[PDB]
C-alpha cells in the first residue's frame, strides 16, 4: 500500500487570500514513460458527494476554476488555491492514482478564518414532562464561537462529570463563519433529585476566564 | 441487380478503426454511416467502390463509446446491413510493442518497454498507450537462455522489469501489452526479439 | 448530463446479508470502471474496490476482500455492492463513483451515497421536551429524544423561522438510540409576544410532533 500523508490536518484560510495544502507519498507517483505524476485531488463539500478537482497532479477537470492548481513531482505534492471563497470550505483529499491498491490521504479541512468570538452560554433545566418518564437531560448551549475548539466541563454540586454527556458542533455559518456547540448531560430521575447544583462550565480561546452558567434544582 | 453488404466487421488496431464487409461490387457503389448508440447517424464513405472504410477521425472523439455502422447499396428503397457493434477502448487491439533498452545492472537486467504512440489526440499530444489505459495496461516478458530449457516469465504494472540473470549467459528477450480486464484482445501480439550481444 | 443513482438508505441486523445498488446513466456503461469508497461517520475515504461492466472484473482493497462481493448487470446500467453477514462496525456512508475519460484522471462522477445502519436496535418514535428559556437575546430549543433511526427533520413554525436556528446532528447513545437538540436564539422582548413550536418528523415510525415552547 501505498500511503498518503496530508499536512496541514485543518487549515484556516482569510477569505481572498492564498491557500497551499500539501501531500506526500511513500512512494514514487510518477510513470517513466509518459513522465506524468498519477495523483488526484478531490474536495468534500459539508452534506455532500466528493468531488473531482484535479488529476495527473496538475491537470484541471474542466468545470473547476482556474484558482485551484496543482504542482509537485514523485513524492512531494501541492495543491494551490489563489483566492478563498466561502464555497471553498471542506475536507480535501489526495489520492493515489498510480497502483492498486488506490488509497486516500486522511483530510485537508479547510474553513473561513474569522476574528476570535467567544461563545453564548446557555443552560436548559429538563422539563417536567421528561421526569415524569423517569430520567433527566441537562442541554448546556454553546452558541456563534470562532475557532472551533471549546471545552464543556459539568460540574454537579461541584464535582466534575465523565461518561454521562455527549456533545454536537454545527458546521461553520456560511455569513458570520462561527460554530455552534450543543452538550447533554443525562442522568436517572433518582440521581438528579439527590443534587442541587448544576453547573456548564465553559473555557474558549475569547476567554480569558471560564464561563459558568447554572441552576438549582426547584428554582 | 444490386447486392446488400454482408460480413460487415471491424478492423482495429491501437485505435486506427477500420470497418470492412463484403462483396467486392460490380455495377455497383457503398456509402457508409457511423452513429453513437444514442446519437444520430452520420455519413462518411460516400459512393466508393471500396470495400473498405477508414472511420479513425470519427472513433478517436470518443474511444469509450459504443459504435454502429451501416453499409448502403447503390447502382453505378436501399438496401442496407447493420455492423456489429464496436467498443473501441475495450476491443480495439493492443499494436506490437517494442522493446526500449536492455541493460545489465549488477547481477540483474533492467528491461524496458516502449511507450507506444497511438493516433487518440488531446489538443497537442497524441496519446501514449499507458495515457489511455492507465493502470489497466501491463507487460509480460519471456526471456531464455542459449540452451532453451523453457521459456520464464515476468510480469510489470509499470514499462520496466527487474529479472534475475546468470553470469556470462547471453538471453533473447520478448515483450508482450496486456489488458487482463478485457474480454476480448486481451494480449498484443509478440515484440522483435532482442538478444544480448546483437 | 452524466448521472449516478444510489439505493436508499438501510436499516439492518447484525448477521444480516444486504445488497445496495449503484445506476449509472448519460454514458456508455460498459468501458467505465464504477468504484465502491467506504466513508464512516466523522471519518475520511476508504476505497473498497471496483468493477469493469464490460467483463465483470473486479480489484479489492485487501482490507475488504472476502467481506464484499462486487459485481454489475450491463443490461440494465446497474453495479451492485454486498455483504453476507454485517458487523455494527459496517454502519457507514458508501459512495459509487466513475473513473474518468483518460488513463488514471481519478474518480469523475460520484453518486449521492447510501447510508447504511448495522444495529440491535428495534424502530422506535422520539420523544420531544422543550427547552424553556429564563432570565438582549435568549435561548429557546427542542430535544429530540431516544429514536432510532436515523433521520429526523426538525423545523420551527412550518419551516418559516430558519434565522438563528441551530439543528445539531446526532449522537448515537449507549442504549443504541438517537437523540438530537435544535435551538434558536430570539429577541427577548419577543418571548411574552411570539409562539414558537418545533416541527418533528420521524418517518419511520409515522411519529409527527408539534411542540410549543414556553417559558416556565
Amino acid at each position: 500500500d501505498i500511503v498518503m500523508t496530508q499536512t496541514p490536518l485543518s487549515l484556516p484560510v482569510t477569505p481572498g487570500e492564498p491557500a497551499s495544502i500539501s501531500c506526500k507519498s511513500s512512494q514514487s507517483l510518477l510513470s517513466s514513460g509518459n513522465q506524468k505524476n498519477y495523483l488526484t485531488w478531490y474536495l468534500q463539500k459539508p452534506g455532500q458527494s466528493p468531488q473531482l478537482l484535479i488529476y495527473w497532479a496538475s491537470t484541471r477537470e474542466s468545470g473547476v476554476p482556474d484558482r485551484f492548481s496543482g504542482s509537485g513531482s514523485g513524492t512531494d505534492f501541492t495543491l494551490k488555491i489563489s483566492r478563498v471563497e466561502a464555497e471553498d470550505v471542506g475536507v480535501y483529499y489526495c489520492q493515489n492514482d498510480y497502483t492498486y491498491p488506490l488509497t486516500f490521504g486522511q483530510g485537508t479541512k479547510l474553513e473561513i478564518k474569522r476574528t476570535v468570538a467567544a461563545p453564548s452560554v446557555f443552560i436548559f433545566p429538563p422539563s417536567d414532562e421528561q421526569l415524569k418518564s423517569g430520567t433527566a437531560s441537562v442541554v448546556c448551549l454553546l452558541n456563534n464561537f470562532y475557532p472551533r475548539e471549546a471545552k464543556v466541563q459539568w460540574k454537579v454540586d461541584n464535582a466534575l462529570q465523565s461518561g454521562n454527556s455527549q456533545e454536537s458542533v454545527t458546521e461553520q455559518d456560511s455569513k458570520d463563519s462561527t460554530y455552534s456547540l450543543s452538550s447533554t448531560l443525562t442522568l436517572s430521575k433518582a440521581d438528579y433529585e439527590k443534587h442541587k447544583v448544576y453547573a456548564c462550565e465553559v473555557t474558549h480561546q475569547g476567554l480569558s476566564s471560564p464561563v459558568t452558567k447554572s441552576f438549582n434544582r426547584g428554582e | 441487380n444490386t447486392v446488400a453488404a454482408y460480413n460487415l466487421t471491424w478492423k482495429s488496431t491501437n485505435f486506427k478503426t477500420i470497418l470492412e464487409w463484403e462483396p467486392k461490387p460490380v455495377n455497383q457503389v457503398y456509402t457508409v454511416q457511423i452513429s453513437t448508440k444514442s446519437g444520430d447517424w452520420k455519413s462518411k464513405c460516400f459512393y466508393t467502390t471500396d470495400t473498405e472504410c477508414d472511420l479513425t477521425d470519427e472513433i478517436v472523439k470518443d474511444v469509450k463509446q459504443t459504435y454502429l455502422a451501416r453499409v448502403f447499396s447503390y447502382p453505378a428503397e436501399p438496401l442496407y446491413e447493420n455492423s456489429p457493434e464496436f467498443t473501441p477502448y475495450l476491443e480495439t487491439n493492443l499494436g506490437q510493442p517494442t522493446i526500449q533498452s536492455f541493460e545489465q545492472v549488477g547481477t540483474k537486467v533492467n528491461v524496458t518497454v516502449e511507450d507506444e504512440r497511438t493516433l487518440v489526440r488531446r489538443n497537442n499530444t497524441f496519446l501514449s498507450l499507458r495515457d489511455v489505459f492507465g493502470k489497466d495496461l501491463i507487460y509480460t516478458l519471456y526471456y531464455w537462455k542459449s540452451s532453451s530449457s523453457g521459456k520464464k516469465t515476468a510480469k510489470t504494472n509499470t514499462n520496466e522489469f527487474l529479472i534475475d540473470v546468470d553470469k556470462g549467459e547471453n538471453y533473447c528477450f520478448s515483450v508482450q501489452a496486456v489488458i487482463p480486464s478485457r474480454t476480448v484482445n486481451r494480449k498484443s501480439t509478440d515484440s522483435p526479439v532482442e538478444c544480448m550481444g546483437q | 448530463e452524466v448521472q449516478l443513482v444510489q439505493s436508499g438508505a438501510e436499516v439492518k441486523k447484525p448477521g444480516e446479508s444486504l445488497r445496495i445498488s449503484c445506476k449509472g446513466s448519460g454514458y456508455t456503461f460498459i468501458p467505465y470502471w464504477i468504484e465502491w469508497v467506504r466513508q464512516m461517520p466523522g471519518k475520511g475515504l476508504e476505497w473498497m474496490g471496483d468493477i469493469l461492466p464490460g467483463s465483470g472484473f473486479t480489484t479489492y482493497s485487501p482490507s475488504f476482500q472476502g467481506h464484499v462481493t462486487i459485481s454489475a448487470d450491463k443490461s440494465i446500467s446497474t453495479a451492485y455492492l454486498q455483504w453476507s453477514s454485517l458487523k455494527a462496525s459496517d454502519t457507514a456512508m458508501y459512495y459509487c463513483a466513475r473513473s474518468g475519460y483518460y488513463g488514471n484522471s481519478g474518480f469523475a462522477y460520484w453518486g449521492q451515497g447510501t447510508l447504511v445502519t448495522v444495529s440491535s436496535a428495534s424502530t422506535k418514535g422520539p420523544s420531544v421536551f422543550p427547552l424553556a428559556p429564563s432570565s438582549g437575546t435568549a435561548a429557546l430549543g427542542c430535544l429530540v429524544k431516544d429514536y432510532f433511526p436515523e433521520p429526523v427533520t426538525v423545523s420551527w413554525n412550518s419551516g418559516a423561522l430558519t434565522s438563528g436556528v441551530h439543528t445539531f446532528p446526532a449522537v448515537l447513545q449507549s442504549s443504541g438510540l438517537y437523540s438530537l437538540s435544535s435551538v434558536v436564539t430570539v429577541p427577548s422582548s419577543s418571548l411574552g409576544t411570539q409562539t414558537y413550536i418545533c416541527n418533528v418528523n420521524h418517518k419511520p415510525s409515522n411519529t409527527k410532533v408539534d411542540k410549543k415552547v414556553e417559558p416556565k
